[PDB]
């Protein structure tokens, strides 16, 4: 299931499921900064795993997040994906992306790349006495950097796009179901008070 | 904005079953109907009895829970929790709360839905009713799977008929029933504002063709219109 | 390729989607309890009905054809839809695009069970005109919401393939019957909804130079109710 | 693909270069005679350290990264390079370029044992700044001479693959330890030198439209010396 | 003696305290249900980290070091504490004192599970500064109450040895993991609290002539979470 | 004529290699005249010190 990979709030609706890679997007630039946290605003909001695990408090397990490049057939470019563990800082450059656990995905010949994430574990915490603070958790990041310039033929489009999906493995599991706060009670729906007639 | 993390062992798969996931008795309909003695028939067909067509789309959270799946088969365990409340005042020590009984009658498709608290449809007999009181535990009726197809179309891509207008999503099937709750007792000199909070617990749940959940807020029960 | 009909579609390697892992089938023991005289296993109805090629631009948002909304009023399927009250059919969705190797784009071919699509900022239900579109089909005014209030980011849990134009230009979703009913009326209801939704706009160095998305549907294991019944004996 | 590290690189088919026909390995019987406490077979150090993508133009001449010059000051390899006196590691050179099918160019991926590169028209030795370049690495001012007085026309006797962009965009050179020493100090010495050298300039009908050469290095069978030694008994 | 680390402590006969009768151990079947990639059985982290010798006077009341509060910010344990989110380790508490045969004193070496120590006559919780002390550790302002509201007279039900200076100057408490959690974060939490508490003041005919209490801790079976994970496949 | 797409480069390049087989062999070694004796190298007379 796709994620809202474009974290820019100007890009909303359709083109927030995709990120643009152009010839002017240069080398060693952070292209997306997906956090691996479920119940806070970001790419992991309107996903399958995020929305189903918003019905639950605890969502420990592993996710199987898959990216495919959506460019031309000969749209070749080396692109480094860095995943960071919950204990650590978010990478900002290719140099600190290389030190962490990372893969280098050249999408010249491979169209879809497939990432396996070890044991993301987050929950909902209400440790404060009746405060209802809705404590959150940061338990990971998946980042993107440009290993080289994306090059294209002159007749093809330079602004080549990229989408990505996320799934779950068998060790992913949920516990202690709750009401999902995605939709609140509107209490003035037009179809209401008609079944009540 | 405190950020804390905990390690969860979490060696369970049965808590994410569809049966456990939808088998929670959630509030599906609630209103207070004014049973207080009607010498004059005012605000008819809703005053002296509680009518509600049995649908899961009336409340938003439980609605978004069951339209996670396209097709659903469940025997809806209906738990009816009625709490009366005397409107007005009589004295200061105790107003006196009678143990009045209620006919929580279930009116299926093809059956006559009552239009008043003293209509002849209440004494039909064919459509099954439970008679329970305030002092009694709340009425737990597990109604069976009432649909002429084999699952509840919580989305129905189509109309009830080839003509008229406004039947999109209205299955001729499903239409689980008309939960009609009255007070069997003749009108007391003092009045009660009884609110019927009925809870539906789906039981023996099988889900088919699972879907994306609803993400923008709902705007109507009958359709799936959106504020984009 | 795909020679099992009266009309074929020549393409590359198949790579079918077993939609929910299951193939189309006729009535098993459900035949006795459903509406009787369902015997017709209509094979001329299985003709590969190619809809007219919808036009993929960068500015486009999406298209949809409901599966009884499509293929009715044309061909053997349309004629038996008018002459027959109820039916059952799986559908062999086949989506092609004559897009060049230089073209840029992703395309969510998603077939939706019961796409009870809502209207935009009106509380009324959509009607006959804006639901029963027909051969050309409607366009997604809001493909991110899938016109239903849902999310396109989770549209892939439905039976779906993916036209990433750099690796494939062909989709094959082999839909089953997909109804609560064993057999259902094609006039008043749609069991499926093919949705051609570009999550990436079509990309060229020009003004998104032309590709057509030609959509070809064959009703697989299509089974109507029998008008020709021996009412004697 | 290449899932044996904490960081993966997804690409096409491997087509590795067994560099001089041999794989990386740890210390065999050489462990007893070398510097003691070498036990650490550091596996988090084997993370696929992708260097930042150097920018292939037609006007460009080449690039180089010495293999301990690269991967030091960053990551587990860099931190163990500062904390550790001496080490041994083979290197899995992996060179990718997101070049289109329309792009034109050849690229000599050559890994040089002991690239004692000379200066240009100065008799002095190159120093700390123009040898220990780092993550980005230096550029070949004279790639035909390989900055060493040698010839690029015979650079292929070294372990090498070939990015002919019309047939492959991936290189994989699986370097062994490559030292006279069994274990050697990474601060003062480089065992290898990856050299991305275009013998053909990058070709497009435009002004050599952009491709990046993303270079990814994993230290295979990387083995440092052990700081945590039981000095008792 | 104690040669199983990179740093040894030479002393007399061991006389260890199996803390609650059990030895340190790694994750058994609990590894699959806890946070994944815990594989690192860090052995350079097992270095015998001797804290600086706290100074036993007659006027002194006690000392304490929480076991993740100690050994963090120094050494391999400290560096992996900053680089790692969560961990599990038992601790080999070893308490020495170079006290003469003429010296007088008893010393309750007591390791406390979850020493949630309270403040003195203030109702507020103790904070970062007065809990996370560090290498030197805090001093018991009220060792009879153990700074917790409990009693020191029942502090011996905890894992404890006894430095009666007339019979032994060595303590060895072999602590297990001791948490409700299988693995826990070392930054936000302490599983143990070593407490050097003299129930007898140090006695000499002079003004309690000098002995140092040198405290040496080795994290036994220390196991962090793995940063170097193969995120591919 | 070498033909190319309009978006690709028309001046397409070509390289070549040379190797030897097992029957290739050499005999009667000599001094290679690729580099002559310069006799005034800067690093010289420093090992001689």
């Amino acid at each position: 299931s796709m994620m809202e990979i474009n974290n820019t709030e100007s890009a909303v609706g359709m083109e927030r499921l995709k990120v643009d890679i152009s010839a002017l997007t240069d080398v060693d630039q952070l292209l997306f900064n997906i956090p691996l946290d479920i119940q806070l605003d970001g790419p992991l909001r309107n996903t399958l795993v995020g929305n189903i695990s918003r019905y639950y408090t605890h969502w420990s397990g592993s996710l199987e997040m898959t990216f495919m490049f959506c460019g031309s057939f000969m749209a070749t470019g080396k692109l480094i994906l860095c995943y960071t563990p919950p204990g650590g800082s978010c990478p900002t450059t290719r140099e600190t992306a290389m030190l962490g656990t990372h893969i280098v995905w050249d999408f010249g010949l491979q169209s879809s790349i497939t990432l396996i994430i070890p044991w993301i574990s987050g929950s909902h915490y209400r440790m404060f006495n009746n405060d209802a603070k809705s404590t959150n958790a940061n338990v990971g990041y998946v980042t993107c950097f440009m290993q080289t310039n994306l090059i294209v033929p002159s007749e093809s489009s330079d602004t080549c796009s990229l989408i990505g999906f996320i799934a779950a493995k068998d060790d992913f599991s949920l516990r202690l179901m709750r009401d999902s706060p995605d939709i609140g009670q509107i209490d003035h729906l037009h179809g209401a008070e008609a079944a009540y007639q | 904005a405190i950020q804390t993390r905990t390690v969860i062992n979490q060696h369970g798969v049965s808590e994410t079953l569809v049966e456990n996931f939808l088998s929670r008795a959630a509030l599906v309909s609630k209103r207070s109907f004014e049973y207080k003695d009607h010498t004059s028939s005012t605000a008819q067909t809703d005053k002296n009895f509680f009518k509600w067509t049995i649908n899961t789309r009336s409340f938003v959270q439980l609605r978004r829970k069951l339209e996670l799946f396209t097709y659903l088969r469940f025997d809806a365990e209906i738990t009816i929790l009625t709490t009366v409340a005397v409107n007005g005042s009589n004295n200061n020590t105790y107003v006196g709360l009678p143990d009045l009984t209620l006919q929580a009658m279930f009116v299926p498709t093809g059956a006559l839905t009552p239009e008043k608290q003293d209509s002849f449809h209440w004494q039909s007999g064919s459509n099954a009713s439970v008679f329970f009181k305030i002092s009694d535990p709340p009425a737990r009726m597990t109604i069976p799977f009432m649909c002429i197809n084999s699952a509840y179309s919580v989305f129905y891509d189509g109309f009830a008929g080839f003509e008229k207008t406004g039947l999109y999503g209205i299955n001729p099937a499903d239409t689980i029933g008309n939960l009609c709750v009255r007070i069997v007792n003749e009108h007391q000199p003092v009045g009660f504002t009884v609110t019927v909070r009925v809870y539906m617990k789906p039981k023996h749940i099988k889900a088919w063709a699972p879907r994306p959940p609803r993400t923008l807020p709902y705007m109507s029960i009958a359709n799936a219109n959106y504020k984009g | 390729l795909k020679l099992g009909n009266s009309a074929i579609v020549t393409q590359e390697a198949a790579n079918y989607c077993c939609a929910y892992g299951e193939w189309p089938n006729y009535l098993p023991d459900h035949e006795a309890v459903a509406i009787d005289k369902p015997t017709q296993p209509e094979t001329a109805t299985d003709r590969f009905y190619t809809l007219r090629s919808v036009k993929w631009e960068a500015t486009s948002t999406g298209w949809w054809w409901k599966l009884p909304d499509a293929l009715n009023n044309i061909g053997m399927f349309g004629q038996n839809v008018q002459h027959h009250y109820l039916y059952r059919s799986g559908f062999l969705i086949h989506v092609q695009c004559n897009a060049t190797k230089f073209h840029q784009g992703a395309l969510l071919v998603v077939a939706i069970p019961e796409h009870q699509r809502g209207a935009h900022n009106t509380t009324t239900s959509p009607g006959f005109d804006d639901i029963m579109k027909g051969e050309a089909g409607g366009t997604f005014n809001h493909p991110y919401v899938l016109d239903d209030g849902t999310s396109l980011a989770c549209a892939t849990i439905f039976p779906h393939q993916w036209i990433n134009l750099r690796t494939n230009n062909s989709a094959t979703i082999v839909l089953p019957w997909m109804n609560a009913a064993p057999m259902d009326f094609p006039l008043r209801h749609n069991q499926w909804t093919l949705a051609i939704i570009p999550v990436v706009p079509l990309g060229t160095r020009t003004m998104s130079s032309m590709v057509p998305i030609t959509v070809s549907i064959a009703p697989m294991c299509c089974e109507f109710n029998g008008l020709r019944h021996a009412i004697t004996q």
